[PDB]
């Protein structure tokens, strides 16, 4: 009989695991998270002080 | 070479007296006295602004970039008089193997001028000019090639000289009355004194191409864009206009053809001075949702009739 403990090893990781680098992550169940983070991409403007036409 | 020295510096000189024409007509279409006090109607004054701009005005960017900024007037002046060479005329220098090819790959080459000044100045303010004139003149270049097909398939082929005998009798205002009256708009795609006009004239936002050059470099933008006015008034009067040809006397052609151009050249400026900004997102709404299924219905039209009833080169 094969227990959990067993299932553990083949589990989402790297099969075979070690190697030189370990950085992966198992991968999300339903594609990633919202990388809403990072960059708002909002431009400031002095358009008034003096002299917009406007 | 002589003829081409004789199309640059008497050239020149037409884009320095529209700054007359650009305030003398202008002024009176809104009730103002324009040039006086300089010469006998102000006449000194277009060759004086040659003396004021060029010769003490010393303006640089200050953030810059490189070698491109200073670029820009030369590829602003460089592809716009280059304009002239394929015209028509009552003689062409060297007349294209197809002509009005060069004539639209120029135009749209001339466009790089107000593109190339987004990247003069490193600092946001002046690319936000440059990118309202990308989207005033990128959809305006898909119906300046297809109401060119449908003239072209018409009357005769690419080149510019059968464009000039084809019209024997009668104008092609007349066969083409919808394609007529979509090129006193289409021909208003590069930034020019007008209504629709682009990014260029201050009225809401900072001037395009003005606000990162000088004097020198920005008086060598008006010398471009000004000059595009008159060779769309010419290019018009060559493909709707035409009246007489008559290859024995180049006078009486001559005379004939500057004043269909000049009742032109009067219209620009008569829709300048007449119509408010149509707005960036709108502009975009005038073309491409509403006049190029019109443009492509009347291109259809002029598929058929040359099968209809015969009418081919």
């Amino acid at each position: 009989q094969p227990d959990v403990e067993w299932a553990e090893q083949y589990g989402g990781a790297v099969m075979y695991p070690t190697k030189e680098t370990a950085h992966w992550k198992p991968p999300p169940w339903n594609d990633v998270d919202p990388p809403k983070d990072t960059l708002v991409s909002n431009l400031t403007l002095n358009f008034g002080p003096q002299h917009p036409a406007a | 070479m002589i003829n081409i020295l004789m199309l640059i510096i008497p050239i020149l000189l037409a884009v320095a007296f529209l700054t007359l024409v650009e305030r003398k007509v202008l002024g009176y279409m809104q009730l103002r006295k324009g040039p006086n006090v300089v010469g006998p109607y102000g006449l000194l004054q277009p060759i004086a602004d040659a003396i004021k701009l060029f010769i003490k005005e010393p303006l640089r960017p200050a953030t810059s970039s490189a070698s491109m900024f200073i670029l820009a007037p030369i590829m602003a002046l460089g592809l716009a008089l280059t304009m002239w060479i394929p015209l028509p005329m009552p003689y062409p220098l060297i007349n294209m193997n197809l002509g009005v090819l060069f004539m639209l790959a120029m135009s749209s080459l001339a466009v790089y001028s107000i593109l190339w000044s987004g990247w003069a100045s490193n600092s946001k303010y002046a690319l936000i000019g440059a990118l309202r004139a990308v989207a005033q003149t990128i959809s305006y270049e898909v119906t300046l090639a297809i109401i060119l097909l449908s003239v072209l398939l018409m009357s005769g082929s690419f080149t510019l000289s059968t464009l000039i005998t084809t019209q024997e009798q009668m104008w092609l205002i007349l066969p083409a009355w919808p394609l007529a009256m979509m090129w006193f708009i289409s021909t208003l795609a590069e930034t020019n004194r007008a209504p629709f006009d682009l990014t260029e004239g201050e009225s809401e936002l900072v001037s395009g191409f003005n606000v990162e050059y000088a004097a020198g470099p920005f008086a060598l933008f008006f010398m471009a864009e000004y000059a595009n006015i008159i060779m769309m008034n010419i290019f018009t009067a060559i493909l709707f206009l035409g009246t007489s040809h008559n290859p024995h006397m180049p006078e009486l052609y001559t005379i004939n053809f500057t004043i269909k151009s000049l009742l032109l050249t009067m219209s620009f400026l008569w829709i300048r001075a007449s119509y408010p900004r149509f707005r960036y997102d709108q502009l975009m709404h005038l073309l491409w949702k509403n006049f190029l299924p019109l443009t492509l219905a009347l291109c259809m039209w002029h598929v058929s009739l040359p099968i209809l009833t015969s009418g081919i080169p």
